[PDB]
C-alpha cells in the first residue's frame, strides 16, 4: 500500500545520504527510518507506533544535538577554528587576486547576438569581440578597433539582467593578460590566490609560498623550504578541553561558586512561586469571595505577556540611578539600591522578578490541583471549629504538596537552566573580577558555558564550552540515578 | 452556603483589600508599557504619565509611517504584525503537533503493557533537562544539511524551528499519561467488549474525555514558543521570518534605543496568549 | 440538647424544595429522616448541622436559636456519607483532630481516643491510614471521631449505606446499642425502611421536601397518613387497589372491586368527607393477606414470580382485572409453581384507604402496638 | 548561504540607515535588483558569527578599526577600485581600508567626538575638564546639570584617558608594536581617575549610557554631552539651541578622540560581489549617494573630496575635523577589537567603584598583552 | 450459551486468590455468584468476560475454549458496576456504541435502541446525557447497551449495588420478568444473599477465594454445607453455639451446650465421622425457634434488643452462657420491652451442625421443596 511508496524514499534519500560523504548523518537518518518501517508494518508490534512518532522527535532533536555537542568537547571547534576542512580549502579557493587592469567594457547587440567591448586607459586604444551568444563558459578573443560598434550600448539593467552568463566569459586582449567581469562597467584580470594539485598543498600565485594543512592547530601554515592562513578549520583534540578544565585555575575558582548561585536561585524561586501561587489558589476560589472571575483573569495577565519583553521592560524599570523603580524608591524610603552593580542586589532582583513570571503558573496548578480535594474535608473541618490559617496547614498544604512534587522537582530543573531571564535582564550581573574566561556573579551554569561559547572578545571556545555542559550533563544525570 | 463565624468580613474585606493591592503591584509593569506606548519621544527616561498622548508609536507599529513636522515621513522600522504573525504560526502549529505526539505516547505508557516503559519515561525526564540553548553549535549542523535534502524544514525556516521543538514532550507525556491513569478503567473495558479496538477507543472514548488536559498542554506548550528565544533567533535569519521573540530585541539598540516603538509593539505581543486564555474560559 | 425546628424552609432562589415545615424532638430521642433520593433527608441535616443556611424559619438547639450560630459552635457532631476522613492523617490523629486544635490537651486525648477505640475495635488501626482500611472499618473511624467529640446531638448521614448489605444489618444493632449506652439525641438520615423501622424512636418521612408523617415506627407502620408513607414502609411494597365507594356509614365504608367479579365489602374505617363514586385505592400488606380456605373475601389469579425466601416465600400474581401484581407473603415454605393458578384471602379489617388526593382515612381497627 | 540576486546591507543603527536605503531605491530603479538594508544590534559582533559560516550582508558597514579582525578571519573580500576611483576619495581614508597592503573596504565618512553645548543655557562652554565640577555645582543648583555622556562605551571616555599619554599601540616608525601598549601609564591613570572623581563627587552616574546621554541634552536637562556627527539629527529635530565644539582639554593636555573611518566591505561569502562593488562605488561614494545618507544622519566629514568641499563650510563639520585632528587615527590591526573589550570593562568597573583605577586599569593592560 | 468452568485459577504473582474451581452452568440459567466484599465474585465475572487473565484452567462458552480469545468476541455482554456510561455519549448512543463502531446500520440502530428503551422506560432520555439522569435511569441504559447488544451470555457485576432499597426491590423483580422473557445464561455478582435468593436458579457461594457450595437457593438455605454458607444466607444471621458431642448414633448425634444448665440434646444429623468430646457449633436460624412453651429444650435470658419491623418482631437476647446475642424473629407483632425476661425453645429438628473445621454434618430431616 503506502508502505513502497513510504519505503521508495527509503533508499531515495538515503543512499543519497552515502553518497557526497555525509556519514555522520547517513547511518542515522536509515537506522531511525528502518524502525519506523518494521514498526508501522506488522501488528505484532501495535504499541510502537503510539510510541515511534514521539520519540523520533526526542532522538533527532534532542538527543542528537547532545550527542553531536559531546563529540564537539573532543574537538578545537572554535571562532577561529570553526568549518571543516573540506570547507576551509572552498573557501581559501574561492578568493583571489587582481594581476592586471581595470578595463570599461560595454555590451553592444547584434541581431540576436551580443557583443563585448572594452578600452585602455593608458594607450587609449580599444579592443572589440565577434557576435557571441550568451549562455555558458567561453572564452573571447578582442581584436583592436577605430570604429564604433553598430547598435545603442546596453544599459545597467540589461547588462544586469545578463549578469549570470557575463561572468562566465573569460575575454582577453591579444597581447594582454585574461580579464574578465568585475562589476557592471568594468572587466579586470583577476586570477585565483591559489592552486591545488595532486596532493593538499596549496601554493600563492603571487609571492610563489607554498601552504600545508596543519592539523596540529587546524590551520594552514608555511615552512622553510612561519606564516598562518587563518579562514581555519575543525580538527579533533582527544581530550585536551576535558583535561583544561580540571587543570585551570581561572575557570574552576568560579565554576563550583556559580553552582551555588544556580542551585540557590532554582531553590528559592521554586519556594517563592509556590509559596505565592498557592495561597492565592486559596483565596481566588474561596468559596466567600465575591469577584472570582475578575480576580481570576487578572491575576493572570504576566502569563499572558511574552517573557522576553516582560523581562526587557523590567531591566529598564530596575535600572540604578534612572528608572522608574528607584524613583519611587528613593521618594518614600531614602535609597536608591544597586540592582545592576552589587551582586546580591542583582541577585535580589532577579528573584523578585521571576517570581512575577513564574506565580501565576503555580496558581494556575494550585487552582486545579485544589478541586481534587473533597469539599466535605472543610465540612468535618469546619465541624470541630477550624479557622482559615487551621485549614490552611493542617488539611489544603500538606494535602497538596504530594500532588505537587513532581510538578516542582520540575520546576527546579527548569530554572535551574533559565537562560533567557539571565542573558536578557543583566547577562551574569556584576563582573567576576580575575577570570580566564568571562563570568558574572548572576549567571547561571548554562550562562557562564555559554558566555565562553559565543560571547566575543574573551576566548570564544565552542570545544571548552561544549566539555563543561557535557561535564555537567552527565553529573546531574547521576544525580537523578541516585535521587 | 455554610454559616460563617466571627463576622466573616474581617477577614473576607481584609483580603479584597490584599487581593486589590497585589494586583496593583503586579500591574504596575505592564501598566508603565501601556504609558510609555502614549509618551511622545523615543527616549528611555520619560514621565510616568504622559503630559499628551502620541499615536506614532502605535501608528508605526501597525506599519504606518509618520510624517512628524521635522524630518519627513519616517517608516514603520519593523514588520511587528509580520513576526506577530509568525510567532502565532511556529507556536500554534507547533503546540498541536506537540500534544498530538505526546497524547498518543502517554496513551501507550498507561494502558499497553511492554518492557522497559518506566525506564524509557525515566530517561525522557533526564535527556530534556539538558539546556537547548548549550547545542546550538551541533544544532545549527543538523538544520544545515536537513535544510538541502528536506527545504522547508531548514535553516531559516519556520518549519525548521517548529520541528526542533517537537523534541520536548518528556514532562508533558508523564502529565497526559498522570491523567489517563486516573479516568474510569470501566469506560474502557466496556469499550473494548463493545468491540473497539485501541484506537478506536482512543479517538471515540478516551480522547473527548481529555480535551481539558490536552487544552492545558496546548496552552503550557504554546506560551512556551511563544517566548522561546535561543534556538528561535538561531535558526532564523530573514528579519521577514524573525518571530516576534528574536524581532523585539532590535528595538534596543544602545545607541537607536527605540523605547517608544518598542513599547507599543510590546503591548500587542501580549494579544495571542491573552487570547488563548480567554477563549480557554470554555 | 434538644433539637426544635419551626417552620423551617430552604430555597434556592425561586425554587423552594422545603415547604415551611417543623419537627419537635427531645432530648436524647432517637429520630430517623427517611424518603427517596433528594427528598431533602441531607439538606434538614445539613441545616441542623449549619453546613447550610436556613433561608427562612427558626431552629433551636439546647432550646436556644441557632439559625445565625456557626456549626462549630451549635453542641452538635456529624458522620459524613463519605466518612470524610483525613487522608494524610492516621486514625488516631483523624478522631482527635477535633480538639486536636484549639485546646491542645496531650494526656487527655490519648484517652479518648483509646476509649472509643476499646468500644469500637480500633485500638489495632490507630497508626493507619484511611486507605489502608475497609469501608467496614473507615465507617467506624467516622463513627469513633464524633464519639470522641462527645457532642450533645448526633447528626448521621446515611452511615450505612455504602456498606456491605451483611454488614449493614450487623451495624444497625450496634448503633442502637451505642444509642441507648449514652442516652443522647440521634438524627440519622437513610433511605432504607429498615432503618427508620429498626432504629428509630421518632420517624420522620419526607416526600420531595415534604413532610408526610411523624412519629414511631409501629405507629407509622399501622396507620399511614397518605398513600405515600403506606407506599414506603414495609419490606415488600403495600398492595394497591383501584377501587369505586358505593356505600356509607358513619360506623365504616364500602368499595367496589374492579374485577369482572364485582364482589363488595365494608371496611372499619373512618367516614367523614367521603363521597360515592369517589376513585380510591385499596391498601393491602401482602404479610396481612390470608390464605384461599380462611377469607370469604376471594382473590384468585395466576403466579408470575415465587421468590423462595427460605425464611419465608412471596408470591407474585396476575389477578384478572389489575395491571399490578398482586403480592403475598407467608411463612416457612409454600410448594407453588411459576404459572400455575392460587388464590388468596382479603381482611377488611386490615385494610387501608385512601382518597382522590392520596390521604388514608384514619382506621378504627385498632392494632396491636398503639 | 547568501543570497544571489540582491544585495543586503548592514549598518550601525546609529548611522543613517533609512538614507541609505533610498540609495537603494536608485539601484533597483536602475538595475532592477532590491537592496536591503538592516540594522542588526552587536552587528560588530553579530557579523562576524554569520559571515564564518557563509551567511550574513553582502555589505558590511563599521568604523575601519574592526576591519582588520575580520580581513584576518578571512570574512572580507579584496576590493578592486581602480586608479580613478581611489584618487576621488583623500588618500589617508584609504590607509585606514588597508591591511598588509591590501584594500579591504571603501571608506565612507570620517569619524570624531567633539563637545557639544546648549548656547541658551552655556554661552560658554569650558576649555578645561577642571572646570566642569565648578560648572556642575553652578547648573545643578539651577536645576539642570553640566556634561552628560554615554560612560558605558570606551570610545566615548577614551579621550580623557589618552589625553595625559595614554594610548592604544605605540606607533614605531613603520608598523604598530603590538606589544607596547599605553593603559596602565600614569597618563592613562590620572586621566580615568578624573572620571571617577566626578562620579564620586555626584558629577555623573556611573550607569549613564547613551540612551539617557541623549536624553539629558535633547530634552535641556543637561548643558553639555560628548557625541559624533550622526547625534546631530536628532538635537536637530528638539529644537535645542546647541553648538559643536572643540573638546575640553585635561591638565593642558587636550583630548585625543580615535578618528574612525566608517567603512564599507564586501562578505567574503558573496555571489553578489560585482553589484555590492558597483552600488558602493557608483551609488553611494558619489555626491548624491551621501548626500542623502547624510540628509538623514551626519556622516561627517567624507572621505570623496568633492562632497567634503561643498560640506566644509558647516562649523560642526570644521570642529569635527578640528578634534581629529587633536586626537589621533584608529589603528586596524586584528588585536584593536581586542583592546576594545578590554577598556570597556576596565572602565565600568572603576567607574562603578568595584575597582580603583590603577586595579582596573593593569587589568586591561594584560588582557591586550597576553 | 452455557458457560462452564474446568480447573480454573488467577494468580498475582504468588499470591493465589482461587484454587482450581469447577462450574458447570446450562442454557439459560440464572447463576448468581455470592460472597463477601472481596471474595473473588467480580474476579470470576471479570475472568469469563476476558478483563482478567487466567493462570491455568479451562474456559468454555457454548463448548468452546474461551480463555486467549478477546473480550469482544466471546458471546457476553457487561453491566458494570459503575455502570460505565460514555459521559460524554447521549444514553441512546451508550446502548448503541458497541454496533454504531465497527459497522454501523443508521436505519437499525434506531430501531434496536427504541425496542430496548421502550421495555427499559427510556424512550424520553434517548438525547439525553448520562451526567443528568439518576443513579436509577443510569443502571436501566447500563443494561440496555446489553439488551442492545443481545449477547448470548449476560454478565452483571453487582447491578443493583448503589440503587435505594426501596428501588433495588423494585428491579429485583424487573430482573426476573426479564430473566425468562428472554431465558439466556445469566452470571450475576452480588453481596446481598437476598437477591441470590430471590433471582437465582443456581447459587455460586465464594468465600475467600474458594468456592463454598454450589446448589438451589432452598437447597442452601435448608442444607448448607459448612459453617460460612449456614452463617451467610437467610434475613438475620444464623445463631451458633458451641456444643459439646457427647454421644454418637447411626441415625443422629448428641451435644452438650456451654451453658451451666448443661443441657444435651439428640440432632437428627449424619454421625458419619464425628467424634465424641469434639468441639462443634450448633447451628440455628432466628426465625425457626420455639415459644418457650411448645418446645422442651428452652433457652431463657435478657432482651437486649427489639426490633419492631412492623411486619415481623427480632428480639436480641443476652443468654448468660454466651457472649453472643441469640436472635429470635416471628410473625406480626410481639409487644416486649427491651431489658425484659424472656424464653425461646430450641427444636432438635431445624438445627445444623458443624465440626471443627466447619464442615456440616448433613442433615437427616427432610425439608420441603428440597
Ligand atoms: C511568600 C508567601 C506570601 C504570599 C503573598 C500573597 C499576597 C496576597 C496577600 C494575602 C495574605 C494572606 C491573607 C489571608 C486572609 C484570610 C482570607 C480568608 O479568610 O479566606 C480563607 C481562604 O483560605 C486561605 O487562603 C487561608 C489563608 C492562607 C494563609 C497562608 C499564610 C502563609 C502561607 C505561606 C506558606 C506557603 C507554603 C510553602 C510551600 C512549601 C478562608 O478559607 P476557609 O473558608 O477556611 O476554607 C474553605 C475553602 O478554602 C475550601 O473550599
Ligand atoms: O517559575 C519561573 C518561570 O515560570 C514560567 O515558566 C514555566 C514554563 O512556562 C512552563 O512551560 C513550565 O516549564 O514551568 C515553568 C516554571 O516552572 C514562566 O514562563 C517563566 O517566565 C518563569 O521564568
Ligand atoms: O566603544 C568601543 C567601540 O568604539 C568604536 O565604536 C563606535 C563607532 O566608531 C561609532 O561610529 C559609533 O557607532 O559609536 C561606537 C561606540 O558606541 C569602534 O568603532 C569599535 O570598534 C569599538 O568596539
Amino acid at each position: 500500500s503506502v508502505l513502497g511508496l513510504l519505503g521508495l524514499l527509503v533508499g531515495y534519500l538515503v543512499v543519497l545520504m552515502y553518497a557526497q560523504g555525509e556519514y555522520l548523518f547517513a547511518i542515522t537518518t536509515l537506522i531511525l527510518s528502518s524502525a519506523g518501517l518494521y514498526i508501522f508494518a506488522n501488528r505484532k508490534a501495535y504499541a510502537w507506533r503510539y510510541v515511534y512518532p514521539g520519540m523520533a522527535g526526542m532522538g533527532l532533536f534532542v538527543l542528537f544535538p547532545l550527542v553531536c555537542t559531546i563529540a564537539i568537547a573532543f574537538t578545537n571547534y572554535s571562532s577561529t577554528n570553526q568549518l571543516t576542512f573540506e570547507r576551509a580549502q572552498e573557501v581559501l579557493l574561492d578568493r583571489s587576486w587582481q594581476a592586471g587592469k581595470t578595463y570599461n567594457f560595454g555590451l553592444y547587440p547584434a541581431g540576436d547576438e551580443w557583443q563585448l567591448a572594452l578600452s585602455d586607459g593608458e594607450t587609449g586604444k580599444n579592443y572589440l569581440s565577434d557576435a557571441f551568444k550568451f549562455g555558458g563558459e567561453q572564452k573571447l578573443q578582442l581584436k583592436e578597433t577605430t570604429a564604433q560598434p553598430e547598435g545603442e550600448r546596453a544599459n545597467l539593467r540589461v547588462i544586469t539582467q545578463n549578469r549570470q552568463a557575463l561572468s562566465d566569459i573569460t575575454a582577453i586582449l591579444p597581447d594582454g593578460n585574461k580579464v574578465m567581469m568585475s562589476s557592471l562597467r568594468q572587466f579586470s584580470g583577476t586570477q585565483p590566490l591559489y592552486t591545488l594539485d595532486g596532493d593538499g598543498t596549496l601554493t600563492n600565485n603571487q609571492s610563489g609560498v607554498k601552504y600545508r594543512p596543519n592539523n596540529q592547530i587546524g590551520f594552514y601554515q608555511s615552512i622553510t623550504a612561519d606564516e598562518k592562513l587563518s579562514p581555519g578549520y575543525t580538527v579533533t583534540t582527544g581530550w585536551k578541553n576535558f583535561t583544561r578544565v580540571f587543570t585551570d585555575e581561572g575557570i574552576q575558582k568560579p565554576f563550583l561558586a556559580i553552582f551555588v548561585w544556580t542551585v540557590v536561585f532554582s531553590l528559592i524561586t521554586v519556594f517563592l512561586t509556590v509559596a505565592v501561587g498557592m495561597v492565592l489558589a486559596c483565596l481566588v476560589q474561596w468559596e466567600a469571595l465575591r469577584g472570582k472571575a475578575v480576580y481570576r483573569v487578572l491575576l493572570i495577565l504576566p502569563y499572558a505577556v511574552p517573557s522576553f519583553i516582560s523581562i526587557l521592560i523590567f531591566k529598564g524599570l530596575f535600572n540604578q540611578s534612572f528608572g522608574e523603580i528607584n524613583m519611587m524608591l528613593s521618594a518614600l524610603f531614602g535609597v536608591k539600591p544597586a540592582w545592576f552593580s552589587d551582586p546580591t542586589t542583582a541577585r535580589t532582583m532577579l528573584i523578585i522578578v521571576n517570581t512575577w513570571l513564574g506565580y501565576p503558573y503555580m496558581m494556575i496548578l494550585c487552582m486545579g490541583l485544589l478541586k481534587a480535594i473533597p469539599d466535605d474535608l472543610y465540612e468535618a473541618s469546619a465541624m470541630d471549629g477550624a479557622g482559615p490559617f487551621q485549614n490552611f496547614f493542617k488539611i489544603t498544604l500538606p494535602l497538596l504538596i504530594k500532588p505537587l512534587t513532581p510538578l516542582m522537582i520540575a520546576s527546579f530543573a527548569f530554572n535551574f537552566n533559565n537562560f533567557v531571564l539571565i542573558q536578557l535582564l543583566t547577562n551574569g550581573g556584576p563582573d567576576r573580577l580575575g577570570t580566564t574566561t568571562p563570568a558574572g556573579y548572576t549567571d547561571l551554569l548554562v550562562n557562564y558555558t555559554y558566555r565562553i561559547a559565543f560571547e566575543g572578545g574573551g576566548g570564544q571556545d565552542f570545544g571548552l564550552a561544549a566539555a563543561i555542559a557535557t561535564l555537567i550533563f552527565l553529573l546531574v544525570g547521576a544525580l537523578a540515578i541516585v535521587n | 452556603a455554610m454559616v460563617q463565624p466571627k463576622s466573616q468580613k474581617a477577614r473576607l474585606f481584609i483580603t479584597h483589600l490584599l487581593l486589590l493591592l497585589f494586583i496593583a503591584a503586579i500591574m504596575f509593569p505592564l501598566l508603565m508599557v501601556v504609558a510609555i506606548s502614549l509618551r511622545q519621544g523615543n527616549f528611555a527616561t520619560g514621565s510616568l504619565i504622559p503630559e499628551q498622548i502620541s499615536w506614532d508609536h502605535w501608528k508605526l507599529a501597525l506599519g504606518f509611517s509618520v510624517e512628524q513636522a521635522d524630518g519627513r515621513i519616517t517608516p514603520p522600522p519593523f514588520p511587528v504584525l509580520l513576526w506577530l504573525w509568525n510567532s502565532v504560526k511556529v507556536a500554534g502549529i507547533s503546540a498541536i503537533g506537540i500534544v498530538a505526539l505526546s497524547t498518543t505516547c502517554a496513551y501507550a505508557f498507561a494502558r499497553m503493557r511492554f518492557p522497559g516503559k518506566a525506564t524509557l519515561l525515566k530517561g525522557m525526564l533526564i535527556f530534556q533537562m539538558f539546556p537547548a540553548v548549550l547545542s546550538l553549535v551541533a544544532l545549527y549542523a543538523l538544520f544545515d544539511r536537513l535544510g538541502e535534502y528536506i527545504p522547508f524544514i531548514g535553516l531559516n525556516t519556520h518549519g525548521g524551528v517548529i520541528f526542533a521543538y517537537l523534541g520536548g514532550i518528556a514532562l508533558h507525556v508523564w502529565t497526559i499519561k498522570g491523567y489517563f491513569e486516573t479516568i474510569d478503567s470501566s469506560l474502557e473495558e466496556a469499550a473494548a467488549l463493545d468491540g473497539a479496538t485501541p484506537w478506536q477507543a482512543f479517538r471515540l472514548v478516551l480522547l473527548p474525555l481529555s480535551v481539558p488536559i490536552l487544552a492545558v498542554v496546548f496552552i503550557l506548550s504554546f506560551i512556551a514558543a511563544i517566548t522561546e528565544v535561543p534556538v528561535a533567533s538561531l535558526l532564523l535569519r530573514d528579519v521577514n521570518s524573525y518571530t516576534l521573540a528574536v524581532g523585539m530585541q532590535q528595538y534596543l539598540n544602545p545607541q537607536n534605543y527605540l523605547w517608544g516603538d518598542f513599547a507599543a509593539a510590546a503591548v500587542m505581543s501580549a494579544l495571542p496568549i491573552t487570547i488563548v486564555f480567554l477563549l480557554a474560559q470554555r | 440538647a434538644s433539637v426544635q425546628l419551626q417552620n423551617v424552609t430552604k430555597a434556592w432562589g425561586e425554587v423552594v424544595v422545603s415547604k415551611d415545615i417543623n419537627l419537635d424532638i427531645h432530648e436524647g430521642e432517637f429520630v430517623v429522616f427517611v424518603g427517596p433520593s433528594g427528598c431533602g433527608k441531607s439538606t434538614l441535616l445539613r441545616m441542623i448541622a449549619g453546613l447550610e443556611t436556613i433561608t427562612s424559619g427558626d431552629l433551636f438547639i439546647g432550646e436556644k436559636r441557632m439559625n445565625d450560630t456557626p456549626p462549630a459552635e451549635r453542641g452538635v457532631g456529624m458522620v459524613f456519607q463519605s466518612y470524610a476522613l483525613y487522608p494524610h492523617l492516621s486514625v488516631a490523629e483523624n478522631m482527635s483532630f477535633g480538639l486536636k486544635l484549639a485546646g491542645a490537651k496531650k494526656e487527655v486525648i490519648n484517652q479518648r481516643v483509646n476509649q472509643v477505640a476499646e468500644v469500637l475495635q480500633l485500638a489495632h488501626l490507630l497508626d493507619r491510614k484511611p486507605k489502608a482500611l475497609s469501608g467496614g472499618q473507615r465507617q467506624r473511624v467516622a463513627i469513633g471521631r464524633t464519639l470522641v467529640a462527645e457532642p450533645s446531638v448526633f447528626l448521621l448521614d446515611e452511615p450505612l449505606s455504602n456498606l456491605d448489605a451483611a454488614l449493614r444489618v450487623q451495624m444497625r444493632i450496634e448503633i442502637s446499642r451505642l444509642h441507648k449506652r449514652l442516652g443522647r439525641t440521634m438524627i440519622y438520615v437513610t433511605h432504607d425502611q429498615v432503618e427508620a423501622m429498626t432504629l428509630a424512636d421518632k420517624i420522620v418521612v419526607l416526600d420531595a421536601g415534604r413532610v408526610a408523617q411523624v412519629g414511631k415506627p409501629l405507629e407509622l407502620y399501622h396507620y399511614p397518613a397518605d398513600r405515600f408513607v403506606a407506599g414506603f414502609i414495609g419490606s415488600p411494597k403495600m398492595n394497591f387497589l383501584p377501587v369505586k365507594v358505593t356505600a356509607t356509614a358513619i360506623d365504616q365504608v364500602q368499595v367496589e372491586l374492579p374485577m369482572p367479579n364485582r364482589q363488595q365489602v365494608w371496611l372499619p374505617v373512618e367516614s367523614r368527607d367521603v363521597q360515592v363514586g369517589a376513585n380510591m385505592s385499596l391498601g393491602i400488606r401482602p404479610e396481612h393477606l390470608l390464605p384461599s380456605d380462611i377469607a370469604d373475601v376471594i382473590l384468585e389469579g395466576e403466579v408470575q414470580v415465587v421468590e423462595q425466601l427460605g425464611n419465608e416465600t412471596q408470591i407474585h400474581i396476575q389477578i384478572p382485572s389489575i395491571r399490578q401484581n398482586l403480592v403475598y407473603r407467608q411463612n416457612d415454605v409454600v410448594l407453588v409453581e411459576e404459572g400455575a393458578t392460587f388464590a388468596i384471602g382479603l381482611p377488611p379489617e386490615r385494610c387501608h384507604l385512601f382518597r382522590e388526593d392520596g390521604t388514608a382515612c384514619r382506621r378504627l381497627h385498632k392494632e396491636p402496638g398503639v | 548561504k547568501i543570497e544571489e540576486g540582491k544585495l543586503v546591507i548592514w549598518i550601525n543603527g546609529d548611522k543613517g540607515y533609512n538614507g541609505l536605503a533610498e540609495v537603494g531605491k536608485k539601484f533597483e530603479k536602475d538595475t532592477g535588483i532590491k537592496v536591503t538594508v538592516e540594522h542588526p544590534d552587536k552587528l560588530e559582533e553579530k557579523f562576524p558569527q554569520v559571515a564564518a559560516t557563509g551567511d550574513g550582508p553582502d555589505i558590511i558597514f563599521w568604523a575601519h578599526d574592526r576591519f582588520g579582525c575580520y580581513a584576518q578571519s578571512g570574512l572580507l573580500a579584496e576590493i578592486t577600485p581602480d586608479k580613478a576611483f581611489q584618487d576621488k576619495l583623500y588618500p589617508f581614508t584609504w590607509d585606514a581600508v588597508r591591511y598588509n597592503g591590501k584594500l579591504i573596504a571603501y571608506p565612507i565618512a570620517v569619524e570624531a567626538l567633539s563637545l557639544i553645548y546648549n548656547k541658551d543655557l552655556l554661552p560658554n562652554p569650558p576649555k578645561t575638564w577642571e572646570e566642569i565640577p565648578a560648572l556642575d555645582k553652578e547648573l545643578k543648583a539651577k536645576g539642570k546639570s553640566a556634561l552628560m555622556f554615554n560612560l558605558q562605551e570606551p570610545y566615548f571616555t577614551w579621550p580623557l584617558i589618552a589625553a595625559d599619554g595614554g594610548y592604544a599601540f605605540k606607533y614605531e616608525n613603520g608598523k604598530y608594536d603590538i606589544k607596547d601598549v599605553g593603559v596602565d601609564n600614569a597618563g592613562a591613570k590620572a586621566g580615568l581617575t578624573f572620571l571617577v572623581d566626578l562620579i564620586k563627587n555626584k558629577h555623573m552616574n556611573a550607569d549613564t549610557d547613551y540612551s539617557i546621554a541623549e536624553a539629558a541634552f535633547n530634552k535641556g536637562e543637561t548643558a553639555m554631552t560628548i557625541n559624533g556627527p550622526w547625534a546631530w539629527s536628532n538635537i536637530d529635530t528638539s529644537k535645542v539651541n546647541y553648538g559643536v565644539t572643540v573638546l575640553p582639554t585635561f591638565k593642558g593636555q587636550p583630548s585625543k578622540p580615535f578618528v574612525g573611518v566608517l567603512s564599507a566591505g564586501i562578505n567574503a561569502a558573496s555571489p553578489n560581489k560585482e553589484l555590492a562593488k558597483e552600488f558602493l562605488e557608483n551609488y553611494l561614494l558619489t555626491d548624491e549617494g551621501l548626500e542623502a545618507v547624510n540628509k538623514d544622519k551626519p556622516l561627517g566629514a567624507v572621505a570623496l573630496k568633492s562632497y567634503e568641499e561643498e560640506l566644509a563650510k558647516d562649523p560642526r563639520i570644521a570642529a569635527t575635523m578640528e578634534n581629529a585632528q587633536k586626537g589621533e587615527i584608529m589603528p586596524n590591526i586584528p588585536q584593536m577589537c581586542a583592546f576594545w573589550y578590554a577598556v570597556r570593562t576596565a572602565v565600568i568597573n572603576a567607574a562603578s567603584g568595584r575597582q580603583t583605577v590603577d586595579e582596573a586599569l593593569k587589568d586591561a593592560q594584560t588582557r591586550i598583552t597576553k
